[PDB]
């Protein structure tokens, strides 16, 4: 128990939790696109593929 | 009795698949270095007519 | 170099000296940096004459603007140090010895 | 008050074979006393030391010592079996050194 | 929106909320005085947040639960024992002392708090302002040394200057033979060994220093024995009050911002009330720290933040 | 102070230093220097009191002189070929008086005094600021500069500044004095290899920002500005002292801790030219840091001092507001030894 | 060979994630499984190293060291976990992982295949050694030790990490292979002699020579015993490694610079162990001992000849395992008792019997008792030293009569005659304490069946 | 100094485009493991200095956290391996414009050359 | 044991022989690169160590009110 509630909720605030797994999520998505898109104009430049 | 005795020992495969990872690992950074392999002039040997290399 | 310039420049090495060298009152440094102003001013002003670069002629008087500046504030602290002592000392400015 | 500080006393030492006559000298619980016991004296004297051991004593002669001594026996035989010397003290041939051709 | 800089410079101003019966309202007397229940009367008629006074646990009452703690985990002092054996050489008199100081300082910060919060106005039934009263209480008596009379001037002189007195001072006075008398009536064997002496520097203490000092920033309202009864009239002098010679007439909205950071972090609060001056009646060894400090992590909702103990009930704790 | 006022004052500071950066005119340089000390003044006086007024004096007088000669400097370099541009600095004179200028505004020695004075009458957070953000303008305009330094003057100061720092550092018992020495000594490191390699300099002072954001954090988390009131902390913070000394550790320079990189470069980048004594000097020097560094976790963390009755009551309570990024801080001042080879991103 | 590597760094997390009760058990069992896993690398090849990767590489000198290291561990873990019974899960949590980064970067260091990484983790080894010694010891004098510990070591090698910079800087590289299959010598010049001071100081202070070796009793003293036992097992050899690997590049100036060197580790050699003969504390007695025997390893290195380097090689090796069962018997007295006088707890073979063949068999090795390891690393010194001078023997004779003398004066005073009568807190030894004597002791027999395996890579 | 002024350089470009014939560092790199593993080591930190269950707290903020430092990494990377290709493309190029400055001397054999010897005794 | 454990000498032979080759060619590639950066630190014809100097394209080349300029 707790004389007051804590005011960070009892239940996780799901704005905060909502947009923080938003840009983990849009991080990685970003970062394979980069990265397959390095990967596609390094091929295209050095003649390999 | 499987879940929680699981759940108190699971901290006993920590080292072993250390050491598998570790194995692997071995595995993968030792294949860097087949720039010579089969090129040496002391063991330089004919490949037999089935496999393709002389060490893995 | 001409013998104006030495003149001008010694009128500065005096004045870094006066504020260098402190004797009791504040405002007697504060003077000194005002001096040291001046000098700059002039000698900026002299070189800036006599070759003629016309677009510097405006830096003298960005020169003096920042030097009202500095001076507002010298005297900002020196008002604040006077409320806490009495006096513009600098003898009593020792508090952080310890 | 005559003292420096709140401070707690020294404790005196808790015998482990007090409450546990049998106690090992690894816990004070005896179960897990009794299972530590077990594992250091199954791990260290029965699977380190013995076998370990043992595979150190069978390790493959990878430093070459048997082949040394067959290479020298075939080498020491063929060598009298001509009249040679058996050994020279030139490790090297002197035909493919060229020395100064002058020191003066 | 937690109060800081940003809900300061958009929005929140608080001499919007202040509507002139806020009058922080302090009330003091000698023991066994009247002055409680007249600070609940005052409370309940004015409107304004009664504060019962704050005892050894009062800071237990405002964290976690509202339950008390233990004693060797929260105070590590009592009251008991120094009306028993008021000169123990173990310092139990001025590490009450001192704890106690800073309990008042601890609910005067609470008080200031809501205050400047809600607008609404706070009853005390003591002060920060008036605590040194025992403490020249225990001096005189030989109770305490003059080492600790200097740690206490010191700690007072570095927090209480960071706050702002009380706009009403009441005052409830009762002579030594009445409030003698009132504690034989009372019941409890530990009090009944409070010496006249006492009450005598307590009372002394009172007239000569507290209520002087408090003339020249706060209203001072004394009373007597027989007129505290009738709280209308206490109630309708207070309303009837001019608070113009106090600091608080000067107060801008930049103070009161400083202010209210200061009420909140109660750590702010309390930092200079455990400084390095080491008296053998309050410091306290590593090993002994080291226990107890041990033993209040052990408690059940004491181990983590008030929002991360599994062992309470708190779900959720890996989405927050 | 209003919270307005404030962060215009702030980012007054901030704005001069920018403009000290990215001006290629000696006058404009000389312009950002002149705003970041008519904006820094205040912010060292945000909590009036005697000291705080004696602190701002100091540095206001000390400043006022370096731009004296700096603008002097300025002038002189006009005077023997008419050009504005930060270069090669065309006159030897006008380069020891800038190189002098520039090196009290940093608080090199022999002109090292102000800084001890000034950081322990101001707060901690005037402190931070003074002892990170003020020192990039010098060392940029010190970077830009570097080809025509004189090696003998700044080498000469740089090891000045080592020596003193490190003697200095022995005889404190305040942290902010501590702090301050420790500045001295690692600005005497970052300009010892200036001449020879300015990403060395840039690297250097990369990692001593991250150093000294991390351990006036972690002072400030604990309201601790002696060794004995920071004593106190293991009793109600725990992991702030452990951080507080592996930080500390770091600090000192021994590896494998982020420290030890900026040194560990700053020797090889000399040692690549023939500066053989120099850098073992500069090492055995930087071990009296080590050592106050070592006497500070002694005192907080790797022994437990006496406490006071009145913590409990503390601990009760949770730090109310949280700095971020403290976490960050704390963990690119300690494991960061292995991303060595990423200062190429530096030049 | 990081499937040596990463186990350890396994052994972290599963000690952080173990219950509270359950810690020393993991903790052991799986530091048993890594010592069985380290102890395939004994299999080594008679004429280059086993070359991993490009960062690592193991020889027939540095095989041994990583056994020893691992077995260690156990070791203390064992000897740790009966004076942290009060402690709280946390801290008991961080001294085993500063025990298990300790392992870490030993296990690192004799198998880093350039010189500045060999450095990094040389040095990195001393933050792990002095956090455990000025945290965890029992006395005031901690700190103190801790400090000298640190600056003796640093102060020697600084101009270590300077040299090498100049070195790589001159040369080129730094790689093991490169820098001795590319040797040059050395000219005869001034420069050339700091550098080799440069080069060899740190390993010197390390071992430590006999001069600069003050910082070795205080710090073995006021350690813990875990702490005292990887400091006179594996931290002191560390020193003798990087001399056995840097001096190759240090030929032929070692020749007429070596003088110095061997004088004063003869010479100290007789110093220190006459100082044990007048020792009134136990701790310090072991400590001498050991640093009369890394002496002895020091003449071995300086005066570099093959039998010189195996006997170095063996010397190390039974002197680590011998120390380190030294201390832990002295512990058991002390945690008896809580003194380290010597003649307060007299006569205890009366009463522990079994805990006195462990002490009789302790000083019999620890004197160089034939066949042991000891003996074999301690005569082939001689030997060498003997082909290098023959006025050595002397020296050399000198101490083997006062080491015995001293080893059999402390197995006398503290095992036979009466026993004292205050005392009667004197409970029988637990199982635990006799299999950690069994388990230091059993591998030096078994290891003197099987020598070669700790003759280094001249053999 | 030695790389700030070169011919065509964009000033705050951070990634030329000449970078991209470059190949990517892999997103298996090590550095980059080291890089989650420094983010991860943050958020434990930021979990225990607030007081909070260490390892399970907040699990949105650690994987923030982990990403974060490994989307600064593999930037930092890629500038880092851009910088080291340009040192090497410079330094062979002048290599090969100044010829006298790096001649190609006579290879002699073991054989023939003299080297001093110093006997062991 | 030689079977189940370990591998011929063939591997770790040439496993050497490609260390080496590697080590070797970065200690070259060192040696080339501090030379290369001294020759351009001395003569300034090199990509590095180019110090700025001042932009033609600031000069104004129109009538300046008197003929000699
Ligand atoms: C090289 C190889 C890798 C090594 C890298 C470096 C080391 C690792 C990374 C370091 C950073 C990571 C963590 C840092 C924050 C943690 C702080 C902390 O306190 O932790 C408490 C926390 C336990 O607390 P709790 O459970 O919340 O409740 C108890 C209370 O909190 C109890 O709270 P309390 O208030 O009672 O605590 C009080 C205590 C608390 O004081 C501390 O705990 C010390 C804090 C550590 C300082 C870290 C600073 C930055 C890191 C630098 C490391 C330097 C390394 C270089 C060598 C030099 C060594 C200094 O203070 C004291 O009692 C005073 C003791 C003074 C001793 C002085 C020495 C301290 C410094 C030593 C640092 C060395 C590294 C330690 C790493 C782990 C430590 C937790 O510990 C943990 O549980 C975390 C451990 C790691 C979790 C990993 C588990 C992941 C999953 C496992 C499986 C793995 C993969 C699975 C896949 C496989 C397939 C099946
Ligand atoms: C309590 C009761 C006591 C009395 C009763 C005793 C009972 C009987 C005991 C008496 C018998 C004496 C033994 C007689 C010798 C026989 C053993 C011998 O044959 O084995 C040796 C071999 O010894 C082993 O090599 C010993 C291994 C060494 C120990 C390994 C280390 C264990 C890990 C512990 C950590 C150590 C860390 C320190 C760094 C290493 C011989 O070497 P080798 O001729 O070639 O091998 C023969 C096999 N070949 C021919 C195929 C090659
Ligand atoms: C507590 C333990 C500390 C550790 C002890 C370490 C000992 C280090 C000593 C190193 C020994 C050799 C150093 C000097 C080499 C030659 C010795 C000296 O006598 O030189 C003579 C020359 O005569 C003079 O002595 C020259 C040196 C004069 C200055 C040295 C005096 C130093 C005083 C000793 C201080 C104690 C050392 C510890 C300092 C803290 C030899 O004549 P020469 O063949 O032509 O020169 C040979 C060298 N060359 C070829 C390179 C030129
Ligand atoms: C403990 C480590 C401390 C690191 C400090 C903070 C880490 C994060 C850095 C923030 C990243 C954003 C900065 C810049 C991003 C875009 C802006 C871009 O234009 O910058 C260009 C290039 O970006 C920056 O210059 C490089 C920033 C890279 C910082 C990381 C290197 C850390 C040093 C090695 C330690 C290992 C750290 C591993 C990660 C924690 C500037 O080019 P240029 O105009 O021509 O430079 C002028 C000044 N010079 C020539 C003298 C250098
Ligand atoms: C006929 C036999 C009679 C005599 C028996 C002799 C006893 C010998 C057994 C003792 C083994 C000593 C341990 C040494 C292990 C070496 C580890 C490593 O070097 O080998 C790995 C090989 O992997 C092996 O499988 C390792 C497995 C050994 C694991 C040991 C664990 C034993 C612990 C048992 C404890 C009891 C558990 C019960 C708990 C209560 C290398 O991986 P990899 O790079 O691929 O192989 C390269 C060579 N190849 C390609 C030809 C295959
Ligand atoms: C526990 C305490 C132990 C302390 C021992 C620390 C001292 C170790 C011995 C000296 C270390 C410093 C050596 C410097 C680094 C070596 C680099 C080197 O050798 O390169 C030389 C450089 O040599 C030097 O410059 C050496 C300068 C020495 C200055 C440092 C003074 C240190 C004290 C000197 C006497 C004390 C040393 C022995 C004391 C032993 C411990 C008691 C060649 O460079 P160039 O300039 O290019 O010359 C050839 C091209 N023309
Ligand atoms: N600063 C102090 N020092 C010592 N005792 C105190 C202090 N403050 C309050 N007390 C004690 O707390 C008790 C309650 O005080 P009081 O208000 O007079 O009683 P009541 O609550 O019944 O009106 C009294 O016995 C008083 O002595």
């Amino acid at each position: 128990k707790f004389y007051i509630r804590e005011p960070p909720h009892g239940s996780p605030d799901w704005l905060k939790v909502g947009l923080t797994l938003g840009t983990s999520v849009f991080l990685w998505i970003y970062l394979i696109k980069q990265h397959k898109e390095d990967v596609l104009e390094y091929k295209r430049r050095n003649g390999l593929e | 009795n499987v879940l929680q005795i699981v759940r108190d020992h699971w901290v006993h495969i920590l080292v072993p698949v250390g050491f598998v990872f570790g194995c692997y690992l071995d595995r993968r950074s030792d294949e860097k270095l087949t720039a010579f392999r089969n090129k040496s002039l002391l063991f330089k040997r004919e490949l037999r007519p089935n496999e393709e290399v002389t060490w893995k | 170099m001409p013998l104006v310039y030495m003149n001008i420049i010694m009128a500065f090495a005096i004045a870094l000296a006066g504020l260098l060298m402190y004797r009791s009152h504040l405002m007697s440094s504060l003077l000194c940096l005002e001096g040291m102003m001046l000098s700059l001013f002039i000698m900026s002003t002299l070189i800036i004459l006599n070759t003629h670069f016309t677009l510097a002629n405006m830096m003298p008087i960005i020169l003096l603007v920042f030097a009202a500046c500095e001076a507002a504030l010298g005297l900002s602290l020196l008002v604040m140090v006077s409320n806490t002592y009495g006096t513009d000392y600098v003898q009593n400015l020792n508090l952080l010895q310890c | 008050p005559t003292i420096r500080l709140q401070e707690d006393p020294d404790p005196e030492d808790e015998n482990l074979y007090e409450k546990n006559p049998d106690s090992h000298g690894y816990d004070k619980d005896p179960i897990v006393d009794l299972w530590n016991m077990r594992v250091v004296f199954f791990f260290g004297f029965s699977i380190v030391l013995v076998l370990g051991s043992t595979f150190v004593a069978y390790l493959p002669d990878y430093r070459m010592q048997e082949w040394a001594r067959r290479e020298a026996e075939r080498l020491v035989k063929y060598r009298e079996a001509n009249g040679l010397p058996l050994m020279e003290s030139n490790c090297f041939d002197p035909n493919k050194i060229q020395l100064p051709e002058d020191e003066d | 929106l937690q109060y800081g800089p940003l809900a300061f410079v958009l929005g929140e101003r608080t001499t919007r909320k202040l509507t002139e019966t806020s009058k922080v309202i302090t009330v003091d007397g000698n023991i066994c005085s009247g002055k409680g229940r007249l600070a609940r009367e005052i409370a309940e008629k004015l409107g304004l947040r009664h504060f019962p006074e704050a005892g050894i646990h009062y800071a237990d009452s405002t964290t976690g639960d509202g339950k008390p703690l233990d004693v060797q985990l929260s105070g590590n002092c009592s009251l008991e024992k120094f009306y028993d054996d008021p000169k123990s050489n173990d310092g139990n008199s001025y590490r009450l002392q001192s704890w106690l100081y800073a309990s008042r300082l601890l609910q005067y910060a609470d008080a200031l708090e809501h205050l400047l919060s809600t607008g609404q106005g706070v009853v005390l039934e003591r002060s920060i302002y008036s605590d040194f009263v025992f403490l020249e209480a225990m001096y005189r008596q030989g109770f305490i040394r003059k080492q600790c009379v200097e740690h206490y001037n010191e700690v007072k002189k570095v927090t209480a200057c960071e706050y702002l007195p009380p706009h009403v001072v009441v005052y409830v006075d009762v002579p030594v033979p009445e409030i003698q008398s009132r504690i034989q009536k009372k019941g409890n064997p530990h009090e009944m060994k409070i010496t006249a002496a006492y009450l005598q520097d307590i009372e002394n203490a009172y007239k000569k220093t507290f209520l002087p000092e408090m003339s020249e920033k706060c209203e001072v309202l004394q009373y007597s024995a027989r007129e505290a009864e009738d709280a209308e009239k206490v109630v309708e002098d207070i309303e009837y009050l001019k608070c113009d010679k106090g600091p608080w007439p000067d107060q801008d909205d930049r103070t009161f911002h400083r202010l209210r950071m200061l009420v909140q972090n109660k750590l702010e609060v309390l930092n200079y009330t455990t400084i390095p001056v080491y008296l053998p009646e309050i410091t306290i060894g590593a090993h002994q720290s080291d226990r107890v400090f041990q033993k209040f992590t052990e408690l059940p909702g004491r181990k983590y933040s008030p929002g991360y103990n599994e062992d309470v009930g708190d779900k959720w704790i890996w989405l927050k | 102070m209003n919270p307005i006022i404030y962060t215009t004052l702030i980012m007054t500071v901030m704005s001069g230093t920018m403009l000290v950066m990215i001006s290629s005119h000696w006058l404009l340089i000389w312009i950002g220097f002149e705003m970041n000390l008519l904006a820094m003044i205040p912010v060292l006086m945000k909590n009036f009191n005697p000291r705080a007024t004696e602190a701002a004096t100091k540095y206001f007088l000390t400043q006022a002189t370096a731009s004296m000669m700096l603008m002097m400097a300025i002038i002189i370099n006009l005077l023997y070929s008419g050009q504005w541009t930060i270069t090669k600095m065309f006159n030897p004179v006008a380069m020891t008086m800038m190189t002098m200028a520039l090196a009290m505004k940093l608080g090199l020695s022999p002109f090292h005094f102000w800084v001890p004075e000034v950081t322990q009458g101001i707060s901690l957070q005037a402190g931070l600021l003074l002892l990170t953000w003020q020192k990039l303008a010098p060392l940029s305009v010190l970077c830009q500069i570097s080809q025509s330094i004189n090696p003998n003057l700044m080498l000469t100061m740089a090891m000045l500044s080592i020596l003193i720092g490190g003697w200095g550092g022995l005889n404190q018992t305040q942290l902010r004095k501590i702090m301050a020495y420790s500045s001295i000594a690692h600005m005497g490191w970052m300009t010892a290899v200036l001449p020879y390699n300015t990403t060395m300099t840039i690297l250097n002072l990369l990692i001593y920002i991250t150093m000294t954001l991390a351990m006036f954090m972690l002072l400030i988390h604990s309201s601790a500005t002696t060794t004995l009131s920071l004593s106190h902390t293991w009793n109600k913070m725990p992991v702030i002292t452990s951080l507080m000394m592996v930080t500390l550790l770091s600090m000192g320079g021994l590896p494998p801790l982020s420290g030890f990189m900026p040194k560990w470069m700053i020797i090889q980048e000399m040692t690549k030219n023939e500066s053989i004594i120099m850098p073992t000097l500069m090492a055995m020097t930087a071990l009296l840091n080590l050592y106050f560094y070592m006497r500070l976790a002694y005192s907080s963390s790797l022994t437990m001092f006496p406490s006071t009755n009145n913590m409990k009551m503390k601990w009760q309570f949770e730090h109310t507001k949280q700095m971020k990024l403290l976490p960050t801080m704390i963990v690119l001042s300690t494991l960061v030894l292995p991303m060595t080879p990423a200062l190429s991103s530096l030049n | 060979m990081l499937k040596i590597i990463i186990p350890t760094t396994m052994l972290l997390p599963m000690t952080w994630m173990s219950k509270h009760n359950m810690i020393w058990i993991n903790a052991t069992v799986h530091s048993l499984l890594i010592s069985l896993i380290s102890l395939s690398l004994l299999n080594q090849l008679g004429e280059n190293s086993l070359n991993f990767s490009l960062t690592f590489f193991s020889d027939s000198l540095s095989a041994p060291l990583l056994v020893l290291t691992t077995w260690l561990l156990p070791l203390m873990l064992m000897a740790s976990q009966s004076h942290l019974s009060k402690e709280t899960t946390t801290r008991k949590k961080l001294y085993i992982t500063m025990l298990i980064l300790l392992q870490l970067f030993l296990i690192m260091t004799f198998t880093a295949t350039e010189l500045i990484l060999f450095y990094i983790l040389f040095e990195a080894t001393l933050v792990p050694t002095l956090i455990i010694i000025t945290r965890w010891g029992n006395q005031t004098e901690r700190l103190n030790a801790g400090l000298y510990f640190l600056f003796y070591t640093l102060a020697g090698s600084l101009p270590l990490l300077v040299a090498l910079v100049y070195i790589q800087n001159t040369t080129g590289s730094l790689n093991f292979l490169i820098i001795h299959y590319w040797s040059h010598p050395l000219s005869n010049s001034w420069s050339n002699i700091f550098m080799w001071l440069a080069c060899i100081m740190a390993f010197m202070v390390k071992m430590p020579l006999y001069g600069l070796h003050l910082w070795l009793p205080k710090a073995h003293v006021e350690a813990p015993i875990a702490g005292s036992m990887v400091l006179a097992a594996v931290l002191l050899k560390l020193g003798g490694y990087g001399m056995m690997r840097i001096t190759t590049i240090l030929n032929p100036l070692t020749n007429y610079m070596a003088y110095p060197f061997l004088m004063l580790s003869m010479w100290g050699m007789i110093m220190t162990s006459s100082i044990c003969l007048r020792q009134t504390d136990l701790k310090s007695l072991i400590a001498y001992s050991s640093v009369s025997h890394m002496a002895l390893v020091i003449v071995a290195i300086m005066i570099q000849t093959p039998w010189s380097f195996m006997g170095a090689t063996a010397l190390m090796i039974a002197h680590g395992l011998t120390s380190s069962m030294l201390f832990c018997l002295a512990n058991t007295n002390y945690e008896r008792v809580h003194s380290r006088t010597m003649i307060l707890a007299r006569g205890l073979q009366t009463l522990l019997p079994l805990m006195a063949t462990w002490w009789l068999v302790a000083s019999l090795t620890n004197l160089a008792l034939p066949p042991s390891i000891n003996l074999i690393g301690e005569l082939f010194i001689i030997t060498a030293s003997f082909s290098w001078s023959n006025i050595t023997i002397i020296l050399m004779g000198m101490n083997m009569m006062i080491t015995a003398l001293y080893s059999l004066y402390m197995l006398i005073t503290t095992q036979r005659g009466k026993y004292t009568h205050h005392i009667n807190n004197i409970k029988p030894s637990f199982t635990r304490e006799n299999a950690l004597m069994a388990l230091h002791i059993l591998p030096l027999l078994l290891l003197t069946l099987n020598p070669k395996m700790i003759l280094g890579p001249l053999y | 100094t030695m790389m700030s002024g070169r011919p065509g350089r964009v000033p705050l470009q951070f990634l030329p485009n000449e970078a991209r014939s470059l190949p990517p560092p892999k997103l298996t790199d090590p550095r980059l493991v080291y890089m989650g593993f420094l983010g991860y080591c943050s958020g434990l930190i930021d979990n225990a200095i607030r007081r909070r269950p260490v390892v399970s707290a907040g699990l949105h903020r650690q994987l923030l956290y982990v990403t974060s430092f490994v989307f600064f990494g593999y930037y930092l990377l890629k500038r880092q391996d851009y910088m080291y290709a340009l040192r090497d493309h410079d330094m062979f190029a002048y290599v090969k414009s100044h010829p006298e400055d790096f001649p190609e001397k006579d290879k002699k054999t073991y054989g023939e050359i003299l080297e001093e010897f110093h006997p062991v005794r | 044991i030689a079977r189940t454990f370990y591998d011929g000498p063939e591997k770790n032979y040439e496993k050497t022989m490609a260390i080496l080759q590697i080590e070797a060619e970065k200690a070259e590639l060192r040696l080339k690169e501090l030379e290369v950066r001294r020759l351009m630190r001395a003569r300034g014809d090199g990509p590095w160590y180019q110090y700025p100097t001042i932009d033609k394209a600031l000069i104004d080349h129109s009538p300046k009110t008197t003929p000699d300029n």
